[PDB]
């Protein structure tokens, strides 16, 4: 747990009107301590690579995919967990548990706003959240609206599109590495990750090779290809293709920059089954928008801030 | 004399209303081959 | 469409339809506003007339529709330049006559 | 004058109509023998070319002139109005 | 004035068959209510629970303030029902046929 | 208050050289030439002119 | 007590309604509330209204006008399929971009108080509301407007004399502004909060922000590919564009530089075939309507790579360097009338 | 193939924007929309139902002649569409008219 340590949280103590001393505890550290436990008992002796490295060089196999599976969940976790710091509302132990009537509360998000980062300073951060989901108002109803529709474990999301330019995936280019085109707010469900680019297309290749052996099939057995088996085949890859047709370089993948957390595990300790809407509403009030606009890698400035 | 009259009172009560054209370059030697 | 001011050279070959159609479209339109100053083809005795005419005339052997109206605005435009009154008159007759709109 | 006037009819003994049309079909052997003599006239009597027309006619008239029936088919509007016309009519109560 | 500023509202059915109309306990300070389906009878009960309970004045604040709620739960139904069917198509479930589908095959 | 034009200028160009200003026509042409970039002026027609 | 009941009665809840059932015009939004009932209620005739509805009716959505008429009928109609075609549109989940138009209507905002555009001539649309009879409609509401606006007559004698005297002495258009200004704040004041019946946002067709993403097994989805049909076989005549039939809306089509040879193959007949569409984006209009834009599909997989083509979809305004420069003639017709002087 | 040309008699042109169901495509709502074919572009444009008065034209035989046939006969009340109010004045004024001579 060392390795995946932060300086907000410490064991023993509660967070700032989010978590008590034993939600904590159930949310964080047992998770950390069985995830580490078991990432450990299974194959990964290349321990000292980073968990991102360890995800991207090992993926699309199932031989091996207990190991991206545990990586992923702990990576996931960290990330959604790091941005909170805290709200001023009061300790979940001595607010009272909700009931039913939750449901029935109708939301404010249409009415209301709160936590901007303008107030911390991050005008940077607000013009690109203006410019890409129109106003604050938008952005905060539409993250609490579908992580609170998501129902299995999974994260929400705010990614940034990063278009790979033109090359043949030529390494250490300074200072025009990370340029993102627009935000985006994404799903992802168990071990799902927000990146793409070692993601897409693989249900194509599945496809294409089942084909394929298809075809040897056919052809050992001496039969013949029908309309379906030439058409229909080529219209599933055709979509397939344009579907993850994002552009002609590399695709286009996507730099975390935010995640928030919807499994009950986090929740449930310390706010019931109705109170999903006043974790996530609470874990709003809890951000600290520093570290977004850290995460926020700088815009296009090739041929976008040069208008040419 | 009143032609330049009455042309700058038509504009001042017409927008100008810039349109949206599409043109490129064309070639004809692009078809030997 | 931005177009070609004139030429110095031979009239470009002209490339098979039957299989590959669409480039006779381009092909008529550039030479209707293409200016020869080699063979001098583009007036009222040069082959150019001829060559068009000659694909106008029966329109194809059965795939009559392969035409678009554009080609019939660029002869018009043609014989408007070499001032052919007559020529455009019939033009818009047979145009109107086929039925395109 | 928002809308053209609604005009309603007396008490009536009856809804009938007296005699219905009826959407009748198109006859090809006729059609054929007409296209048949109007290529004649086109193209001079005993047409070479409209020998096929002449053949079809051959064959739609060879047995009955008129061609086949499968049936006769007329409408049954005055039967529905019969049904419905105490319905609808509107008239004041009784 | 609801149904001629929402006219696609009309496109969502409505079931006129009343059931123990008499069995109905509505606390209009939310409208969502058991029992009911979330139409525009939930904002017009809802503007009037407004103006009976003279939190606002004229009737066109409370019609606004309701509208605005109601904005807000449609919003989160149909966020909830594009999730569910990601959800579903993420771990695997299949459909035999879709809405775009059916209408070719009509 | 509407920009100038390759045909625009060439009529004015021809208004001008009708009552024979050499001097002035040709500052109007160098000062053409050397504004109006993107225009696509400096057209062969208007040295037939002269 | 009993009229109390009625009026939340669910046949109150449908609002009264005349227009056609059968309507052969333009039609950009539903028209009639749908109306359904559950099997059960179906098998015994009970859809909810006064009337029992025939037998053969087999479905279980209709609409209607009148509960009763003097035919001793009920005019109502089996259908309702707007309701599919509202389904097919989230399907197709493209959120509806606001154009032009800011602020986002389901949102409540805090920009209204920066409120300065030409309110005269929204005053002047205010008050000729009764838009249908110059004559008689709109010429008894501008008497109304008259006799409230005598009656207002000496306050705003007042207030101006006490606020700008100045302007009234030197006789300027500030004057005519102040009058704006004042009839302003003054139909800010109450009884004019007014009732608006102008379609506010999507109209119920969809309640979607734009931004999030569809997540396939294959990958965050980057395009929508939705199938579609070719109405016309030619492009709208004087338009570079076809339009399509796609999920109940007719879209424009635009083409990937080539129309298909199957258009040629079919002629007037390609409604019969099925195509491939990609929604580049959908929009509103005033009147309600959809304009959706799509692009056809056609797989170039084994195909040549589309040489001897112009370029149809390209701007010659890539110019921002001559944007640079005023060439507004301001300096350049001086630079000119220095020329005609002779330098 | 076979024959590739038809003419717009029975093939429903779409407007872009509009919403449609299957049925459109139908050979049924031909007949439907010939059956309502309703003129309301002449009610929209009809400058004697906006309001106007019909002897105001009485000097206007371009506006008058909107109103009568192809030999000057007056239309009936069912084809005009106009009240009876409007109808007499209108077909007094061009009764005028031809006295004047204007028309």
């Amino acid at each position: 747990s060392t390795r995946y340590a932060l300086e907000h949280l410490k064991e023993g103590a509660p967070l700032k009107g989010l978590f008590s001393i034993e939600g904590l505890q159930k949310a964080w550290f047992d998770r950390v301590k069985y995830l580490d436990a078991k990432l450990n008992d299974c194959t990964n002796e290349a321990q000292q690579k980073p968990l991102e490295t360890l995800i991207h060089e090992n993926s699309k196999s199932a031989s091996k995919k207990h190991i991206v599976n545990y990586a992923s969940s702990l990576y996931n976790l960290k990330f959604s967990m790091s941005s909170l710091q805290g709200c001023i509302r009061t300790p979940p132990e001595e607010c009272p548990r909700l009931g039913p009537e939750a449901l029935l509360q109708t939301p404010d998000f249409n009415r209301t706003i709160s936590n901007e980062p303008l107030t911390t300073g991050n005008e940077r951060l607000q013009a690109a959240l203006i410019s890409s989901f129109g106003s604050l108002m938008e952005f905060r109803t539409l993250l609490i609206n579908s992580n609170l529709a998501i129902s299995g474990d999974g994260f929400t999301w705010l990614v940034a599109r990063r278009q790979l330019d033109k090359r043949a995936m030529r390494n250490d280019m300074p200072n025009r590495d990370i340029e993102y085109d627009k935000l985006f707010i994404l799903n992802t469900y168990n071990a799902g990750t927000p990146f793409n680019f070692s993601t897409s297309g693989v249900m194509n290749e599945l496809n294409n090779q089942y084909t394929n052996m298809e075809k040897q099939r056919a052809k050992e057995a001496g039969n013949l290809e029908d309309s379906e088996m030439t058409a229909k085949q080529a219209k599933t890859k055709f979509i397939y293709e344009t579907q993850q047709k994002g552009f002609s370089g590399k695709e286009v993948s996507y730099i975390p920059l935010l995640a928030i957390d919807a499994s009950p595990k986090t929740w449930l300790t310390d706010y019931g089954v109705f109170g999903k809407r006043e974790y996530l509403e609470r874990v709003w009030d809890s951000i600290e928008w520093k570290i977004v606009e850290s995460r926020l890698p700088q815009r296009t400035k090739i041929q976008a801030f040069n208008t040419l | 004399m009143n032609t330049l009259r009455c042309l700058t009172q038509a504009l001042s009560k017409s927008g100008r209303e810039a349109p949206k054209l599409y043109q490129k370059v064309i070639f004809p030697g692009l078809f030997r081959e | 469409r931005k177009f070609l001011k004139f030429s110095n050279d031979e009239i470009p070959p002209l490339p098979d339809f039957s299989k590959n159609p669409q480039l006779f479209e381009n092909y008529i339109g550039i030479l209707s506003h293409t200016k020869f100053n080699f063979r001098s083809s583009s007036k009222l005795n040069g082959i150019v007339r001829k060559m068009l005419r000659h694909l106008l005339h029966p329109t194809n052997k059965t795939t009559l529709p392969l035409r678009s109206a554009q080609v019939y605005n660029d002869s018009i435009y043609f014989f408007s330049e070499h001032f052919d009154f007559a020529s455009c008159r019939e033009i818009f007759a047979q145009m109107k006559a086929e039925g395109t709109k | 004058s928002g809308k053209p006037p609604v005009y309603r009819l007396p008490p009536l003994p009856r809804l009938k109509v007296k005699k219905p049309i009826i959407r009748q079909e198109a006859n090809k052997c006729l059609v054929l023998m007409s296209n048949l003599l109007q290529c004649w006239s086109s193209y001079g009597h005993m047409s070479p070319k409209c020998a096929g027309l002449v053949t079809e006619l051959k064959s739609c008239t060879s047995e009955s002139a008129l061609g086949k029936r499968n049936n006769v088919q007329k409408s049954n509007i005055n039967y529905h109005a019969a049904r419905l016309y105490d319905r609808i009519n509107g008239k004041p109560h009784d | 004035l609801f149904y001629k500023q929402h006219p696609w509202e009309l496109s969502r059915p409505k079931i006129l068959v009343e059931n123990e109309i008499g069995d109905e306990n509505y606390d209009w300070s939310h409208m969502l209510q058991i029992g009911r389906p979330l139409d525009g009878e939930s904002v017009i009960q809802r503007t009037m629970y407004l103006i009976k309970t003279k939190q606002y004045g004229d009737m066109v604040e409370a019609y606004d303030h309701a509208r605005y709620e109601f904005y807000a739960l449609r919003m989160q139904e149909e966020t909830e029902q594009q999730v569910a069917l990601e959800e579903a198509e993420m771990f695997g479930s299949l459909f035999g046929v879709s809405a775009i589908e059916h209408g070719i095959q009509k | 208050s509407l920009p100038i034009s390759r045909k625009t200028f060439y009529l004015c160009i021809e208004r001008l050289l009708n009552e024979e200003q050499l001097e002035t026509a040709s500052k109007l042409l160098d000062y053409g030439f050397q504004h109006l970039k993107s225009n696509f002026k400096l057209d062969s027609e208007a040295m037939n002119h002269f | 007590t009993l009229a109390e009941l009625l009026g939340r009665s669910r046949i109150a809840q449908v609002a009264n309604n005349h227009k056609p059932l059968t309507y052969t015009g333009k039609k950009f939004h539903p028209t009639h509330q749908i109306i359904e009932t559950k099997p059960s209620t179906l098998y015994r005739q009970e859809w909810g209204l006064k009337s029992a509805i025939p037998s053969k009716i087999k479905s279980r959505y209709l609409v209607y006008n009148d509960l009763d008429t003097l035919e001793r009928i009920t005019t109502f109609e089996p259908r309702g399929g707007t309701q599919w075609n509202r389904l097919r549109f989230q399907e197709m989940g493209v959120p509806i971009v606001s154009n032009i138009g800011r602020q986002n209507p389901f949102f409540k905002y805090i920009s209204r108080p920066e409120d300065e555009s030409h309110a005269k001539l929204s005053l002047f649309k205010e008050m000729k509301g009764d838009t249908d009879i110059s004559p008689a409609a709109m010429k008894k509401r501008l008497k109304k407007i008259t006799a409230l606006i005598r009656s207002f007559q000496d306050e705003f004698k007042e207030w101006l004399v006490e606020n700008h005297p100045d302007e009234l002495k030197l006789n300027s258009n500030k004057l005519e502004d102040y009058v704006v200004k004042f009839l302003n704040k003054k139909l800010e004041t109450k009884t004019n909060k007014k009732f608006n019946t102008e379609i506010i946002g999507t109209g119920g067709l969809s309640y979607s922000l734009p931004g999030k993403l569809k997540n396939s097994p294959n990958g965050v989805i980057q395009r929508t590919v939705v199938p579609g049909r070719i109405l016309n076989v030619v492009k709208e005549n004087n338009d570079n564009k076809w339009l399509a039939a796609i999920g109940g809306f007719v879209a424009d089509v635009v083409f990937f530089q080539s129309p298909p040879s199957s258009f040629n193959s079919m002629g007037d007949f390609i409604r019969m075939k099925t195509f491939l569409f990609e929604i580049l984006e959908a929009s509103m209009e005033k009147n309600g309507s959809v304009s959706m834009h799509a692009r056809l599909l056609e797989p170039q997989n084994d195909k040549t790579r589309e040489f001897f083509n112009k370029r149809p979809i390209y701007k010659p305004l890539t110019s921002r360097r001559a944007r640079r420069p005023s060439v507004g003639n301001i300096q350049e017709a001086n630079n000119l009338l220095n020329i005609i002087k002779g330098n | 193939q076979q024959t590739k040309k038809i003419d717009q008699s029975l093939s429903k042109k779409l407007p872009k924007g509009t919403i449609y169901d299957p049925f459109d495509f139908s050979m049924g709502r031909i007949h439907l929309d010939r059956k309502y074919q309703a003129n309301k572009n002449s009610n929209r444009n009809d400058i004697m139902k906006s309001g106007a008065n019909p002897l105001e034209f009485y000097a206007r035989p371009r506006i008058l002649s909107r109103y009568v046939t192809s030999t000057g006969r007056i239309q009936h009340r069912d084809i005009t569409g106009l009240s009876a109010k409007n109808q007499r004045r209108l077909s007094k004024a061009i009764r005028r008219c031809q006295a004047i001579g204007l028309m």
